[PDB]
RNA sequence: UCUAAGGGUCGGGUACGAUCAACUUAGAACUGGUACGGACAAGGGGAAUCUGACUGUCUAAUUAAAACAUAGCAUUGCGAUGGUCAGAAAGUGAUGUUGACGCAAU
RNA sequence: CUUGUGACGGCCCGUGAAAAUCCACAGGAAGGAAUAGUUUUCAUGCCAGGUCGUACUGAUAACCGCAGCAGGUCUCCAAGG
RNA sequence: GAUGGGGAAGCUCCGUUUCAAAGGCCUGAUUUUAUGCAGGCCACCAUCGAAAGGGAAUCCGGUUAAGAUUCCGGAACCUGGAUAUGGAUUCUUCACGGUAACGUAACUGAAUGUGGAGACGUCGGCGCGAGCCCUGGGAGGAGUUAUCUUUUCUUCUUAACA
């Protein structure tokens, strides 16, 4: 059964700390504790070890990523513009 | 502190030129509920190990008893 | 009056940084001959967590070109570097994330990190998690490059300074609320003894300029001159303006 | 329901002060200090435990023979079998890659 | 087409002779009773000959040009076939399926395989086969 | 060990070859 | 004084039977000077106001609080030839095994 | 019940010592047999292991509180209902 | 916390690898011989700092008025050094077997390099082991017994090391 209506993983915090702070903490802990797709072995086995460290349980690779998600949007647009500049530098 | 399970290796062990002392132990053992037999243990004192040979037959046991060398100081108990 | 707390911090008795569980200074590889005439290839062996630091570190192994042995450098890990990745350091290195190109050989709009100020100090700029340096322009004659720093400042440094291409991993950390004095305790427990902070207005006048009074109030203005002396600089030092702008 | 005591002068429950209660041939209970357990040797590449290698404290490896410390392969007591296999594969394949790369790069500039 | 022929050279990837170069003299695609898998009857070098320079005069040369061979049945999954090849005529008749399970016959086959490998090595033949795969 | 052990090994071999020299 | 439910291990050509061992729950009669968590052990509760968000801390030996701290919010300084602080001086130091998602001051 | 351990799982903006010491691998320097050697990581056999502490209490009487002071002072073992 | 250095009128202060010409390591070669000269290798760079951290190796029984993992009897183990015999290996000189994971009594390996162990949080549940607790039969001893109780209590143990 759905035990909580809206608090989810922040149900461990009780009534403390304020609802709007618990909302942000919920949104970041879901990303923090979710599993992700491994870009090398192709499985849903990537988990966070520490802040910025994302290791795959199957193929034992370890990728440096964001603090609570495996890849941040800033890193995505940086990787895109590095790829674009690398194609431009021969042209 | 070692078990020896071979008669000829026991004989070549008893003449190892560091062996001085042996002890022959008689025990009353019960292999089954109806058969009290006698067990003999031949304990040879080497320089770093005590070697025990366990014989469950009295004829073989006494045959080893005359097979012991005469220079070996034996203890009957 | 007494000697105040920020005045006492400089003796370094109990205010030294707690460095027991740290894995070494995260510096770039030294600029010997290979890095300024060609490149060199190393390997990422492991990405590890550094105590008291928000970003992960990378243990990169190179071969010593002059002796049969292996050198192990500690890099600050860029976001996207994985274990087993080949890292290329040098003047002729290709422009990929993790490579250690000098700033004279990258085009406009490149995002780098762990940037040397002068060529050879092995990393000074944009080293905290999520920070980066953008190359704003080149100047071949009187060979300098303009860069945009994480503070928004624009520096003009040498084009022989090196930088690791990409952004520092572990970004977005400070967006999560700590929620707890225990969490702040465990955060500063591995950095240094600067927490908790007693307000100086809650002290006695022997202990702080702000202390004393029958109500908790500052008294004089809290903006302090730059020419003030030690024991006076408690407040907003050399503030050009104050208040919340809209 | 006998109760035991430490047999050494350390009265604290440290990691090197672990005891186990045994029953002596005198019929009494007595503490017996046990040494710390050994961890298995690990592979240099994959980091998993090496199979076929004895597990001892590091000074005890000087007492056992070579058979207890090695396997009968190249990188025997040092790397895992699959790690040795994949580095053999990697070695042969990329020396072949270097041969093909060398002949193509000489051929293109010999033509031009 | 199939390539695992009776003259190929491969690299063993498993067992006591891992990383050693062997020459296949007898393939068996549909296995046997004692070996129910696709296997071969390879012969190879256990101890490679060492490097020879101008400084060694004939005594160190005879010392360093020794080859210790072996004969072995290996699964196809434990072999890595290569692009090179090696001629077999001198010992394909003396290593076979019944020359195993008999240590005297293994000794006698290893002697003539050693003689063939030393004459091919003292001739300028198969430098890749007689070199050591360094890994 | 391995260092004092190799030194003891070479000492034993050196002593043995010195006495079989005679 | 009873009833019911909750198991293990052996046994089947190419549905069950035997044996063994657990304290858990529910129910029913009967009974007593209506007693039965029989000693021990063991929450008083509700309606509101003021105040501090909470957990935490302090005046050892008259004040434990509404005081302090706290997370949250905001301001200030600083790109290393630097900010803040130390030292009688120094080829001297702390932050700094640091670099603005940082350090320092409120 | 106490304790040891194994495989796991949760937590972290906390990911939770160092060195002495020991072993293995890669490498192939050098030494090597045939009437003989080479090996003491196999077995057996020989000799030696110095210096200082070691009793007892550890607390309503062996410590500290002017004392044989209801105070203070770290820890291990732990039967039946 | 010395040294090299640099301050300080100075008692002394800074600093601990620094603006230092900072040393020792094995093979041997020589057998006037002592240990120089043949060589070759290596660059940390004092030292102090834990009777709870790391760490070579010992257990049982007995014994005193008072000591014991220390004494006695028995049985082990480690380190350092001497060394011979057996076994192993070799005329294919430096082992064989198994497809393999790997196995064995052994089964050369200098310089140099690499790897492992040392070497590691806390909590929760589950599995296994040891000791204790509970309990049945049997062999002994003691207790209660007007009545009742095949009953109540107690002994029945196995160390290190191989
Ligand atoms: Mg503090
Ligand atoms: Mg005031
Ligand atoms: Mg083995
Ligand atoms: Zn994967
Ligand atoms: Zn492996």
């Amino acid at each position: 059964a759905k035990r909580t209506k809206k608090v989810g993983i922040t149900g461990k915090y009780g009534v403390r700390y304020g609802s709007s702070l618990r909302r942000q903490v919920k949104k970041l802990e879901i990303q923090q504790h979710a599993r992700y797709d491994c870009s090398f072995c192709g499985k849903k086995t990537v988990k966070r070890g520490a802040a910025g460290i994302w290791t795959c349980s199957c193929c034992k690779k370890t990728v440096a990523g964001g603090a609570y998600t495996v890849s941040t949007a800033a890193a995505a647009t940086v990787r895109s513009t590095i790829r674009r500049l690398r194609e431009m530098v021969e042209a | 502190a070692r078990e020896i399970t071979d008669i000829k290796q026991f004989l070549e062990l008893t003449r190892r030129a560091d062996v001085k002392t042996a002890t022959v132990k008689i025990n009353k053992k019960l292999n089954k509920a109806g058969k009290p037999f006698r067990q003999t243990k031949f304990k040879v004192r080497g320089s770093s190990s005590l070697y025990t040979l366990v014989i469950n037959d009295a004829g073989k046991a006494k045959k080893l008893i005359q097979s012991l060398p005469p220079t070996l100081k034996v203890n009957r108990l | 009056g007494r000697v105040i707390r920020n005045q006492r911090k400089g003796a370094g008795s109990i205010f030294t940084s707690h460095t027991r569980l740290r894995q070494g200074a995260a510096k770039l590889r030294t600029l010997d001959y290979a890095e300024r005439h060609g490149y060199i290839r190393g390997i990422v062996k492991q990405i590890v967590h550094d105590s008291g630091r928000g970003a992960p570190l990378a243990k990169v192994v190179f071969r010593d070109p002059y002796k049969y042995r292996l050198r192990e450098e500690i890099f600050i890990a860029n976001e996207g570097v994985h274990t087993g990745q080949f890292i290329y350091a040098g003047k002729k290195a290709s422009l990929n994330v993790g490579n250690v190109l000098p700033l004279g050989s990258v085009p406009e709009g490149t995002i780098v990190s762990n940037v040397e100020e002068k060529p050879g100090d092995r990393g000074a700029l944009a080293r905290a998690s999520g920070n980066y340096v953008i190359i704003i322009g080149h100047n071949p004659d009187e060979n300098k490059t303009r860069v945009r720093l994480p503070s928004g400042a624009k520096k003009v440094i040498s084009s022989d300074a090196r930088g690791v291409i990409g952004v520092i991993a572990g970004g977005g950390r400070v967006d999560k609320p700590l929620l707890k004095a225990g969490r702040a305790f465990h955060k500063y427990r591995l950095k240094r003894n600067s927490w908790p902070k007693t307000r100086g207005v809650a002290m006695n006048p022997v202990d702080h300029p702000h202390g004393g009074g029958n109500h908790q109030h500052i008294g004089k203005a809290s903006t302090i001159s730059r020419g003030a002396v030690s024991g006076q600089k408690a407040g907003l030092i050399a503030a050009r303006r104050t208040g919340l702008l809209r | 329901a006998q109760r035991v005591t430490f047999r050494r002068r350390n009265p604290y429950n440290t990691r090197s002060n672990k005891i186990k209660v045994v029953k002596t041939p005198g019929g009494i209970l007595r503490a017996q200090h046990v040494k710390k357990l050994a961890t298995r040797p690990k592979c240099g590449d994959c980091g998993s435990a090496l199979q076929g290698i004895s597990t001892l404290r590091p000074r005890q490896y000087a007492t056992v023979s070579k058979t207890h410390k090695t396997v009968s392969r190249a990188y025997g007591g040092s790397r895992c079998a699959n790690c040795v296999k994949e580095r053999i594969i990697r070695a042969f394949l990329i020396e072949e890659q270097k041969i093909v790369k060398k002949v193509v790069k000489e051929q293109t500039e010999a033509a031009k | 087409a199939k390539f695992l022929k009776a003259g190929k050279v491969a690299v063993v990837v498993r067992g006591r002779y891992a990383g050693k170069k062997v020459v296949i003299v007898k393939p068996h695609d549909e296995g046997s009773k004692s070996h129910p898998f696709g296997h071969a009857l390879v012969a190879g070098i256990e101890r490679y000959p060492l490097k020879v320079t101008k400084k060694h005069g004939a005594k160190k040369v005879a010392k360093r040009t020794k080859i210790k061979p072996f004969i072995k049945v290996v699964n196809y999954n434990h072999l890595l076939p290569t692009r090179y090849t090696l001629d077999v005529e001198a010992f394909k008749s003396v290593v076979s399926t019944e020359t195993f399970e008999q240590p005297s016959q293994r000794e006698e086959a290893k002697k003539v395989v050693k003689k063939a490998f030393e004459e091919r090595h003292q001739a300028g033949k198969n430098q890749w086969f007689f070199s050591k795969l360094r890994f | 060990m391995r260092a004092k052990w190799r030194k003891k090994r070479t000492r034993r071999l050196k002593r043995k070859r010195r006495k079989v020299r005679a």
